[PDB]
C-alpha cells in the first residue's frame, strides 16, 4: 500500500507533505482523526490542500455519498479513473493525479524496511554478532517497526504515534535515528531481565 | 486544516 | 515473540 497510504501522518503532516514534496494533483490516503476508523483522502489543487472522509462501514467503503467499494484502494482506483465524479460544495472537480509515496522513515543502513522477523533472524544469526541490531517495518502492526537485536533474537516494537516513535513507551523520540542513537549509548531491558545492547549495526547489504 | 463533503 | 519493555 506504499505507494499512496500514509498510517502514520495527520492531516497536519499530509498537508507540508503534499505542499513540498508533491506537486499539484498529489494525493494521499490516511487514518482519519476526526472518526477512526475512517479513513481521509488528502488531495493538492492549484496550491492548497483538501480533506476528504472515507466512510468505512465494514462491509465497504464510500464518500460518505457515491459509489461503494470491497477496497480503499479501489475506492482510490475508481476516483483516479473517473474525472468528475469528485466535486466540491462550489462544484470544482477534485482530481486524483498523483500518489504520494510513503517515504522511508529514515535512510540509514540499519532499516531493512519490509521483511520478516524470520527474515531478520536469519540475517542476524547467520551474519552477525551478540549484539548486532536492525531496524524493519511490522508486519504484525502495519505503520510500526521492529527493533531486531541478536543476543536468539529479540524482536520489540517501536510505536510511531502522531509522528512520534517509542519503544512501547518512555521518551517519545523525534526521528528513528534520535531512538536507535539514544538506544545504543542507554541499553533497554526486557521485562525478562535480558538486556538489549545495540552493539553494532547489520546493514542492508544493497 | 480544512475538511469537505462531495455529495 | 516480541518483547516489552517498561520505565
Amino acid at each position: 500500500s506504499r505507494r499512496w497510504f500514509h498510517p502514520n501522518i495527520t492531516g497536519v503532516e499530509a498537508e507540508n507533505l503534499l505542499l513540498t514534496r508533491g506537486v499539484d494533483g498529489s494525493f494521499l490516503a490516511r487514518p482519519s482523526k476526526s472518526n477512526p476508523g475512517d479513513f481521509t483522502l488528502s488531495v493538492r489543487r492549484n496550491g492548497a490542500v483538501t480533506h476528504i472522509k472515507i466512510q468505512n462501514t465494514g462491509d465497504y467503503y464510500d464518500l460518505y455519498g457515491g459509489e461503494k467499494f470491497a477496497t480503499l484502494a479501489e475506492l482510490v482506483q475508481y476516483y483516479m479513473e473517473h474525472h468528475g465524479q469528485l466535486k466540491e460544495k462550489n462544484g470544482d472537480v477534485i482530481e486524483l493525479k498523483y500518489p504520494l509515496n510513503c517515504a522511508d522513515p529514515t535512510s540509514e543502513r540499519w532499516f531493512h524496511g519490509h521483511l520478516s522477523g524470520k527474515e531478520a533472524e536469519k540475517l542476524l544469526t547467520e551474519k552477525g554478532k551478540h549484539g548486532s541490531f536492525l531496524v524493519r517495518e511490522s508486519q504484525s502492526h502495519p505503520g510500526d517497526f521492529v527493533l531486531s537485536v541478536r543476543t536468539k533474537v529479540t524482536h520489540v516494537m517501536i510505536r510511531c504515534q502522531e509522528l512520534k516513535y517509542d519503544v512501547g513507551g518512555g521518551e517519545r523520540f523525534d526521528s528513528l535515528t534520535d531512538l536507535v542513537e539514544h538506544y545504543k549509548k542507554n541499553p533497554m531491558v526486557e521485562t525478562l531481565g535480558t538486556v538489549l545492547q545495540l552493539k553494532q549495526p547489520l546493514n542492508t547489504t544493497r | 486544516p480544512i475538511y469537505a463533503t462531495i455529495d
